């Protein structure tokens, strides 16, 4: 292939010319660790330095990969593989079709499956029986001592829940791992892998080479600033982020405060204290109950939601399932593992069964998720944000009972939400005239009846600016706490 | 290749030879002879040959040994057979075949650790036993096959614990049983399998290591790890007379109060001295410890930190835990289909200690399993034609909540809590924990908790008045005492406990022996925690306190108070 | 003396430890390193030992502040700094690659001890080792600045959102040039297109904010980029062989001339 041998001089060019220093030579130099046998490289600076070799190279990557190895074998003799990163497009894996094979192209899923590191044998020595003729540099269609061997990691991943369109079973892929990228992906992390489709005998699968998870532009970053001074942010956010619900700010002002959440802390003894927030709404039916589980579905791209009943026991936390292929048992994944770091919106939450609120229990306080089932032993992350929507006993709040009476709830999960409230419903006219007249604008007047202080997406940004810090408590905070905890313990759901 | 050059190859053979009849210890006695000696009286078929000494002695031989394993083991296996023959012309009536044992490899890796580099190379590996196959003939001998788990302690969580597979030839047949910690050193080959080069569709080869020693990881291992220096601190604490107090203060320091449940933890932590009276019988040395506790007391944090300190530790959930997971299970292989045994948690807790949260929501049906390995510290599964007995001898520490989520004073323990009575009855210490509305006692607990909260910011990163130990200083200080020290009870006044004991029973019968075993295990762990040969009564005093604390916290409240009065001799 | 003594038996267990690490094509971390002399010599390890090594025999070794550490699955970051030992050996004119025989071993605790009976011929100071890198009247004057500022700001908004949006338009340009390279595609509809770069821009936008970009981009830059009516969409059209500098230049001097 000259095209090849092409690609091949101009990956030369591009390791001996890029620069006012030459960023790859460090790079090769390190090549020479033995614990280093890939190169990283930039596809922007393959494409600013030239677009026919970058084009190319997206084109034909399985036709020049073997020649840009044996580039890269000879810019560090003069003085091994390559690995590629920062692709500017995304695909969706079911935009996987047999047109795109060959292609450059990097894919976003979550790992669900993971299996152990085995040595994958390229170039073998082989040793005749007849005539003792030993042929080397055998190379491998899919003597050990004389032979090459690489690791190797399989990958079983899955669609993204955003992408998934509705209705539609997310499909797995097969992802191959060599060199050094095995053993960097782990089950349960959402990550984009950068390689190509190859054909397996057909069958589908994705060959991969690298792993993923104040440069911010100046009108937003300076947005930013300018809306972290409000004297009134706080107010004004709790109006933005609902602009359709009317009263009851309470409710916002709590659900903004889980969406801020605290700082977990982890002791010298290695416990690990929980830094965030569970809120629990219990009402009468016709109000807002659900409304706020859809506000905060649809804003929070990291939101997962559910119902009661239809959840079983093995849906939320994980199930253990027996693998088809391998003959053995694998854990299948839950909500909760699934919303880690995130929040997770339960409906109907009263009517769960008890037997599964006790599997909630765990990931409640302890944050994590173990598992000791059919001589399969392990412990998960957890660390999720549970809202839940409930309604009291007979679906009316009765004054003639206690108000312990009024809620059927189990001592301990009672204790472990944060903040719980209990909304009541009232006849009231100027209540009944101002909830009919919102309720008739937004009918009629859908887009001029909305007016945000900030945008959703100004909100998301500065939501995602502002978690990262970790303020300190003063001491004047830590007296007032004290001395307030104490009037408070000093007076159902006991403190 | 150089070492399968003849020339090299036979010099080095008689220059093993001359080693083997040339070495002369620190002592002066040709170890050797004497170990050929002691084989030819047993008729073993191995020889074991220290690797430090050979590497003092020749450099080169222990250079070669890791890089030609196979070809350099067979020239010492027959060095080893002619020097024999030489020696005990008539030995080769008993035995055809000697092999040559290589033990104490300097360089030791995991089972995650294994690379391609590692490829057939003699390594040395620690990990668990799990299943094991049978003795199998050859038409070359005898077969063992065993799959081995890395040791759950060392394993760090969130990840799965990895297996391998290990091959044992004649005489490491049968000398090791599955749930057993043992270290291999052995050759890191592989293996040629089509099946899994067509399931992954590329060549696979599977790595199983072929062990040359065995040793099973007794504590006699980390006893030799230890350094002087932890020896010497360890004797300068013993003799501190409020040595105890600062052991029981350095047990949870985040958390604040509640003497009696950190003491009898810890109690339980240092274990007593199991024994087998006759052989007829066998006592157990082991402390079960049973929590009840309202909501809001921190029994989770406890288990954690218990969890964390103890070398080897498994944490399960009330429900998440079978009766099949908890216990060793019957399965068939998915490859070769015979009856092979998988451990469970109690099986892998051996020597260890296991810990039940949530223990109320335990089914009778897998309750009804537990007792058997509670009382005998062995389980004998019978499944499948397959009868086995497994050692079970693990401290179990179990977290209860009352039924109702509040705990009556007014009723029996019995009833407040949804356990049968033998189930309670296995259980050697019981502590209830309760929720009372104290301004002081609220003031000290919110004063503590910010002051923790404050110190613990990762941007910042008591009651008897003494201060804590440092967490490896205690941990060191376990391990020594529970590898040192066995107790003698020839000091026991009988006519007190007797007495007593009668008292017991008669405020028993108004309201058993192994009350009594349980006092005399913590009399023994007492002493332990003070590092005495011999037990002195004081250890008898105070077990006899905290026993009949344990006691009257169980009663209802309208005779506790007349069990108080009675019983205020002791108390005080 | 003894503690030379001691200081001469932990040289040889670390020039040992680090033969056999290097001889197998493994990095010399100072953990392992630490590890084996202990493990080896049953005592404490530490850096001012190997300062006081560096201090009489500096030759023996180069010391080096590394990342990119390979550590297995230990959970360490990669923000980590390792120290690096890496041995220093004559190089052999066979032109194989130099290994830690025992002559050198030998060689080297010799020396060793030469140089520390030349020391007491005379605790030794450790080298430093490379460390990692009225109230109504301001009430009216407020008032009155309102209603300047208010003044100001009757001027029409749009005119500062195009200016906003003229800063945006370059780098998503670029990811534009990227698209039509992506696609094998002479033209591309407008759904599909503000699809992709939403899906690949570095900010969040709506696909409306993306037509109106694309519209900006058609009026300011005709030449480069083409728009056609079809039936009931737009579909677009742009030339890929132009220079994205030039291109990015003439956009910085609108930009400027709208200032
Ligand atoms: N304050 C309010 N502002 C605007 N609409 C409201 C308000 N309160 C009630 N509504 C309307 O009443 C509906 C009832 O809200 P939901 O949360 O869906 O019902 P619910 O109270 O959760 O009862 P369940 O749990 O579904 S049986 C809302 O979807 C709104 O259309
Ligand atoms: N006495 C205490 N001192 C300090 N912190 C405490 C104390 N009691 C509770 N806490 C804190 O409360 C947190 C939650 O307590 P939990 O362990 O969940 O309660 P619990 O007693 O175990 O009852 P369950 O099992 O959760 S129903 C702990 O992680 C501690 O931080
Ligand atoms: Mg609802
Ligand atoms: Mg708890």
């Amino acid at each position: 292939d000259e095209v090849a041998e092409k690609c091949q001089k101009l990956f030369l060019d591009f390791l001996e010319e890029f620069q006012g220093e030459i960023k790859y030579l460090q790079l090769a130099e390190e090549l020479i660790r033995p614990e280093r046998n890939t190169l990283v490289v930039s596809f922007v600076d393959l494409e600013q330095f030239n677009q026919q070799l970058s084009t190319t190279i997206q084109e034909e990557f399985y036709r020049v990969y073997p020649y840009l190895c044996r580039a890269l074998k000879t810019f560090v003799k003069d003085r091994f593989y390559v690995a590629f990163q920062d692709l500017p497009t995304r695909h969706k894996i079911r935009e996987l079709t047999s047109s795109r094979i060959g292609l450059l192209t990097r894919i976003s899923g979550q790992v669900v499956r993971t299996h152990p590191v085995h040595p994958e044998l390229v170039s073998g020595t082989f040793l005749c029986l007849d005539c003792q003729t030993v042929i080397r540099d055998v190379e491998q269609q899919f003597d050990t001592n004389k032979s090459r061997f690489v690791d190797f990691q399989k990958v079983r991943i899955q669609e993204t829940q955003a992408e998934l369109p509705r209705g539609s079973i997310p499909r797995s892929l097969e992802v191959i791992l060599r060199a050094e990228a095995v053993e960097s992906a782990q089950a349960g992390d959402k990550c984009d892998f950068t390689g190509t489709l190859i054909v397996v005998p057909y069958r589908l699968v994705f060959l991969a080479c690298c792993v993923a998870p104040n440069q911010m532009t100046v009108k937003e970053w300076e947005k930013v600033f300018e809306m972290s001074q409000d004297k009134n942010l706080y107010h004004n956010l709790c109006t933005s982020l609902f602009p359709t619900i009317h009263g009851n700010d309470e409710v916002k002002r709590g659900v903004l405060l889980m969406l801020f959440g605290g700082v977990p802390k982890t002791t010298g003894e290695g416990t690990s204290l929980r830094g965030d927030i569970n809120v629990c709404i219990v009402g009468d039916p016709s109000t807002a109950k659900s409304q706020f589980l859809k506000h905060v579905e649809e804003f929070s791209p990291r939101a997962v939601y559910t119902s009661g009943k239809a959840s079983s026991a093995a849906g939320l936390t994980a199930a253990v399932v027996r693998d088809e292929e391998s003959h053995e048992f694998v854990i299948e994944a839950g909500a909760l593992m699934l919303a880690d770091n995130g929040v997770c919106c339960i409906d109907e939450f009263d009517k769960m069964d008890v037997r599964d609120q006790v599997a909630i229990h765990e990931a409640m306080e302890q944050q994590t998720i173990s598992i000791t089932k059919a001589g399969v032993k392990a412990t998960l992350n957890a660390r999720t944000s549970i809202l839940a929507a409930a309604n009291p006993i007979s679906g009316h709040y009765d004054r003639s009972k206690s108000l312990k009476q009024n809620i059927n709830l189990s001592a301990p999960i009672m204790s472990r939400f944060d903040l719980f409230f209990i909304l009541v419903d009232e006849c009231n006219e100027v209540t009944d005239y101002a909830i009919a007249r919102r309720i008739v604008d937004l009918h009629s007047r859908i887009e001029e009846s909305i007016d945000r202080v900030y945008s959703l997406d100004d909100i998301r940004r500065y939501l995602l600016f502002a978690r990262q810090f970790k303020p300190k408590i003063s001491k004047e905070s830590e007296d007032f706490i004290v001395e307030q905890y104490k009037h408070l313990r000093q007076r159902s759901w006991r403190i | 290749e150089w070492v399968s050059m003849a020339g090299p190859r036979l010099e080095i053979h008689h220059r093993f030879k001359n080693f083997l009849r040339t070495h002369v210890d620190s002592h002066g006695h040709n170890v050797f002879k004497e170990r050929i000696s002691d084989m030819c009286k047993e008729n073993r078929e191995s020889l074991v040959v220290n690797y430090e000494d050979l590497a003092a002695r020749e450099h080169v031989l222990a250079y070669f040994l890791p890089e030609a394993p196979a070809e350099l083991l067979q020239i010492f296996d027959e060095a080893a057979l002619e020097v024999v023959l030489a020696m005990y012309p008539k030995y080769d009536r008993i035995t055809n075949h000697i092999h040559v044992r290589i033990s104490h490899l300097p360089l030791v890796e995991e089972l995650r650790s294994l690379r391609q580099l590692h490829l057939n190379q003699l390594i040395r590996t620690s990990g668990v036993v799990t299943s094991c196959t049978g003795v199998l003939p050859q038409l070359s001998q005898n077969y063992q096959r065993i799959r081995i788990q890395e040791s759950p302690g060392k394993v760090a969580a969130g990840r799965l614990p990895r297996s391998k597979d290990a091959i044992l030839l004649a005489d490491l047949v049968d000398s090791c049983k599955p749930g057993d910690e043992i270290e291999l050193t052995g050759i890191y080959h592989n293996n040629y399998d089509g099946s899994l080069n067509t399931a992954n569709g590329f060549p696979v080869f599977a790595t199983v290591i072929l062990a040359n020693h065995v040793a099973k990881k007794d504590n006699k291992v980390a006893v030799g790890e230890l350094t002087d220096e932890d020896v010497k601190m360890i004797t300068s604490l013993s003799k501190d007379q409020q040595i105890g107090e600062k052991i029981f203060a350095s047990i949870a320091p985040s958390i604040y109060g509640h003497e009696d449940i950190k003491r009898g933890l810890a109690l339980a932590l240092f274990g007593g001295e199991p024994k087998n009276p006759g052989g007829k019988h066998k006592v157990r040395g082991d402390i079960n410890v049973l929590l009840c506790g309202d909501p809001g007391t921190a029994k989770s944090q406890f288990l954690k930190y218990i969890e964390k300190v103890s070398s080897r530790a498994i944490f399960t959930t009330g429900q998440g835990a079978s009766a099949v997971g908890l216990t060793a299970y019957v399965q068939r292989h998915p490859v070769s289909r015979e009856w092979t045994l998988e451990a469970g948690a109690l099986v892998l807790a051996d020597r260890g200690v296991c810990l039940i949260d949530e223990f109320d929501k335990m089914n009778d049906q897998d309750r009804t399993s537990i007792h058997e390995a509670m009382e005998q510290q062995s389980i004998s599964i019978s499944k499948a034609g397959i009868v086995t007995s497994l050692q079970a001898r693990c401290t179990v520490i179990a977290a209860a909540n009352p039924i109702g989520g509040r705990y009556d004073p007014s009723l029996t323990f019995s009833e407040n809590v949804d356990l049968t009575e033998p189930i309670i009855s296995r259980f050697d210490i019981l502590c209830v924990v309760r929720d009372t509305v104290d301004p002081v006692q609220d003031e000290m607990l919110a004063r503590f908790v910010v002051g923790s909260h404050v110190r613990h910011h990762p941007s910042n990163k008591n009651t008897y008045g003494v201060e804590p130990l440092p967490q490896e200083v205690l941990k060191k200080y376990i391990i020594y005492a529970k590898e040192r020290v066995h107790p003698k009870l020839n000091q026991m006044d009988q006519d007190k406990v007797a007495k007593m004991y009668s008292d017991l029973r008669k405020e028993s019968m108004a309201t058993t022996v192994r009350h009594i075993e349980s006092m005399i295990r913590m009399a023994e762990a007492h002493a332990r925690i003070h590092l005495r040969d011999y037990v002195i009564e004081d250890d008898v005093n105070m077990a006899i306190r905290v026993m009949l604390e344990s006691f009257i916290d169980t009663q209802k409240f309208s005779v506790m108070r007349s069990m108080r009065k009675t019983f205020a001799r002791y108390l005080s | 003396p003894y503690k030379y003594q001691v200081l001469a038996e932990m040289f040889r267990s670390m020039d040992t430890i680090v033969g056999m690490l290097h001889n197998r094509s493994e990095t010399p971390t100072f953990a392992k390193v630490q590890r084996g002399v202990q493990d080896m010599m049953r005592r404490r390890f530490e850096e001012c030992n190997v300062g006081q090594i560096k201090t009489v025999y500096p030759a023996s070794y180069r010391f080096r502040q590394e990342r990119s550490v390979p550590t297995f699955k230990d959970g360490t970051r990669r923000s980590d700094y390792q120290l690096t030992i890496e041995p220093l050996l004559e190089q052999e004119a066979d032109g194989a690659a130099p290994q830690l025989t025992a002559s050198r071993l030998l060689q080297r605790r010799q020396i060793f001890s030469q140089k520390l009976v030349e020391h007491v011929k005379e605790d030794i100071e450790p080298a430093a080792l490379p460390q990692p890198p009225s109230q109504d009247l301001l009430e009216r004057i407020r008032a009155k600045e309102a209603q300047k500022q208010l003044a100001q700001m009757t001027r029409c908004p749009e005119q500062e959102q195009r200016l906003q949006r003229l800063e945006r338009l370059p780098e998503l340009a670029r990811v534009l040039r990227s698209v039509f390279v992506s696609e094998r595609k002479p033209a591309l509809s407008m759904e599909v297109a503000c699809a992709r770069m939403v899906g690949s821009c570095c900010t969040i936008m709506s696909p409306g904010e993306m037509e109106k970009h694309l519209l900006l981009l058609s009026e300011l830059l005709p030449d480069w980029l083409s728009l056609h009516r079809i039936r009931t969409d737009t579909y677009v059209k742009l030339d890929k062989a132009a220079d994205l500098a030039h291109i990015t230049a003439r956009l910085a001097h609108q930009t400027r001339a709208e200032e």
